[PDB]
DNA sequence: TCGGATGTATATATCTGACACGTGCCTGGAGACTAGGGAGTAATCCCCTTGGCGGTTAAAACGCGGGGGACAGCGCGTACGTGCGTTTAAGCGGTGCTAGAGCTGTCTACGACCAATTGAGCGGCCTCGGCACCGGGATTCTCGA
DNA sequence: TCGAGAATCCCGGTGCCGAGGCCGCTCAATTGGTCGTAGACAGCTCTAGCACCGCTTAAACGCACGTACGCGCTGTCCCCCGCGTTTTAACCGCCAAGGGGATTACTCCCTAGTCTCCAGGCACGTGTCAGATATATACATCGA
């Protein structure tokens, strides 16, 4: 039950963070189940380069690759 | 004995918060729901503390656009206050079902 | 008595990497000879303008060493750059400061 | 571990634009991956203009083409100007 | 003098135009906008039918794909007329500006 | 100019299979200006595509290879 | 000297494992091609076009036509849950949209 | 000039026997066909870059298909995938 | 509009830990020469794209109700900011240590590659049945009453 | 409820042109050998990821109170829909031509390939200063 550990005050500061001024009770639970699907939609290409790589260890740059397929670019990583 | 009108506040943090470069999300228990995630990939699976990181940092990217997103949506609502309705507007708007 | 080919063409990129690099990414059969020193010239500008964006940013904040926060400010302010790279997320580079003027009282 | 990278390159770049200033390192792995991801980019964009049209050699013609689609207007202007600059004096010397 | 009631003339026609697989858009006016448009590009063009009509094709895609969306943006405000704001909402929010 | 031959009914027709039943009188002039901005954009890298080739005719792989390039593959022309 | 019998024959396929090794060879995708690689890429091709024939077919029957058409194709992929997200970038000519007409448009 | 037409139609006689298909049917069924080709092959080459091999084998092409089909597609078309390869190594 | 009480940069000392500089060496980038194959040049010639003319008319432009929706104003009560004690757990520092990544040494089974060679797939020619279309009829929304 | 009116599905009859099949008939996929070598496999090393353990303290949280505003209700009014009337240029068919997009033949010159050597750039060690941090001060603002 770690998705919880993502608190209330966490999404309240990413909301300020994108410039957000007020937030409706729903928000924290909707926020954590779409990043609950972008963590899985991720993690599950990370985990498919590990297994092609013949390893049990997910380095950064599986992350990055698997960033890169989903059409989101990362920089300072590899 | 004083109070700061409602709305100030946040825009104290919105500007803290833009002008200000950070992770703003705990990082054990975001490497905890992580490795959780993972398990349901493959098992007893190891990691690295820059992979943790670099997804740390994707996500807070994320949502930060999504709540950018989802905020220009409730304006145009003629409200401020983001709603639910909001996220799976421009979730769908997005393209991200 | 040994030149490299990217003083040869007054550049600083590595004009022999570009060539390997070519070659190693199975990208075609054969590489031309100046295909290497356009690459590595298109790489130069693109370089240029990025670090003299970052530079006169980080000035702006009295800082004389660049930080990741000043190249986004440098990329997402420029238009043209901000295209480029729309779809980039730069680590630890935050984001521009706004806020929409309907929330301001 | 022999790791390649292009931090003496654009180190020199950031000291022909600006001779008072200095790269973190951390900003300094994102201009490698800045760099890396334009290198693949337009390599790639170059590898399918010559396979469409049944050419098996990378040339200067195919990198204008690729840095003419790949960046925007006067970036692009810029760009195939400085290219072909630098083609023309590579040619002559 | 019988009057349909002003809005049933919209959902009936909605459902012939996504029941039909036409272009809706005459295929003159928009060759003619092409080679005006490519005209900026390089003078004295020629374009195949094939072009055109793949032209044609992609734009209607395109266009009907943002109709959808501000659709949905218009929804979103409380209300079934689409205004130019939910246009340039469905644009920005899909990353065009 | 030619950007009048996308006319009214034309826009109604492509709100109504958009499935849009109230259409306001500013509608018609921002979907131009939009059109004329995606035709733009597309134009420019087909004409770039028949250029390389050194040829003076837009066939249909250099529109389908400009569409691509935007992430809006078709299917239908070759 | 013995039969010819062509390498689809030999996986038991229909798509072409020679037609598919030549297009890897020739795609420059990697210096060297493996021999099994061919079999296995020919295998999915088929096995996505057989799903795709499907649902083309099964939505031409819904019509009550016989021959299939790129309506019939745009039908069975935007229908399909996972056709749609696989091919969510693409758009098929004279395929139109899916009827869908949002429930706070409809009058009363 | 090489198409999948044939081929298509086989598969779609071994599916429907008693369904006829249109050319432009068969023309986006074969732009179907060459675009998940040449984002498998892209998807391999990728792989064994990544992984500083030279060669393309039945993992790379299983892999690719992994990343870049969804759920129920993926783990069908590996088994295909793997079903046909057996058949040819025997 | 201001007494006044905050979190807003400003002014200056102290570590301090990343940063840029000697440095050396080995390994990939230059010079040197072949050759042979991809590509430019030349001719050609036939498809097809541009251009334009006449007829039909489906479609677009325009005008006129008028009604239903966009929008402004008010009331409310309801959920959402703000201090605050706390308690809950998160970074922060130190070590154990061990699975596991990374680099080495055989060498073997696998992938080019080239000489027949042949059957499968491609181009051209019927050819007829699916499907588009039209016209009359049964059937199903609709909107004023 | 309801019935005239207006679309709408439907079914029969007619046409016509693309889907499909067949028949040559090239050419590239198959066989079968060598020939080299990529990575398969086993092994050694060292390293960084996991686990614990305790500390100090940021911050998460559950809880109160005030009130901003999200939402519903009322009303206005205006502009966009529906329909009738009047252009009009889109469409279809046709013909003409020229031009340029593919082809075929011929060099030809440019890059892959191989041998040699060297210098540069990357891993290593290190002295150094850009900047975070601690302490006190100007200062644009919620209530009468």
């Amino acid at each position: 039950d770690n998705i919880q550990g993502i608190t209330k005050p966490a999404i309240r500061r990413l909301a300020r963070r994108g410039g957000v001024k007020r937030i409706s009770g729903l928000i924290y639970e909707e926020t954590r189940g779409v990043l609950k699907v972008f963590l899985e939609n991720v993690i599950r290409d990370a985990v498919t380069y590990t297994e092609h790589a013949k390893r049990k260890t997910v380095t950064a740059m599986d992350v990055v690759y698997a960033l890169k397929r989903q059409g989101r670019t990362l920089y300072g990583f590899g | 004995p004083h109070r700061y009108r409602p709305g100030t506040v946040a825009l104290r943090e919105i500007r803290r918060y833009q002008k200000s470069t950070e992770l703003l999300i705990r990082k054990l228990p975001f490497q905890r729901l992580v490795r959780e995630i993972a398990q349901d990939f493959k098992t007893d699976l190891r990691f690295q503390s820059s992979a943790v990181m670099a997804l740390q940092e994707a996500s807070e990217a994320y949502l930060v656009g999504l709540f950018e997103d989802t905020n220009l949506a409730a304006i145009h609502a003629k409200r401020v206050t983001i709603m639910p309705k909001d996220i799976q507007l421009a979730r769908r708007i997005r393209g991200e079902r | 008595k040994a030149k490299t080919r990217s003083s040869r063409a007054g550049l600083q990129f590595p004009v022999g990497r570009v060539h390997r690099l070519l070659r190693k990414g199975n990208y075609a059969e054969r590489v031309g000879a100046g295909a290497p020193v356009y690459l590595a010239a298109v790489l130069e500008y693109l370089t240029a303008e990025i670090l003299e964006l970052a530079g006169n940013a980080a000035r702006d904040n009295k800082k004389t060493r660049i930080i990741p926060r000043h190249l986004q400010l440098a990329i997402r302010n420029d238009e043209e750059l901000n295209k480029l790279l729309g779809k980039v997320t730069i680590a630890q580079g935050g984001v521009l400061p706004n806020i929409q003027a309907v929330l301001l009282p | 571990s022999r790791k390649e990278s292009y931090s003496v390159y654009v180190y020199k770049v950031l000291k022909q634009v600006h001779p008072d200033t200095g790269i973190s390192s951390k900003a300094m792995g994102i201009m490698n991956s800045f760099v890396n991801d334009i290198f693949e980019r337009i390599a790639g964009e170059a590898s399918r203009l010559a396979h469409y049209n049944k050419r098996s050699t990378i040339t200067s013609r195919e990198i204008q083409t690729a840095v003419r689609l790949l960046l925007p207007g006067e970036l692009a202007k810029h760009a195939v100007s400085e290219g072909t600059k630098a083609v023309t004096k590579y040619t002559s010397s």
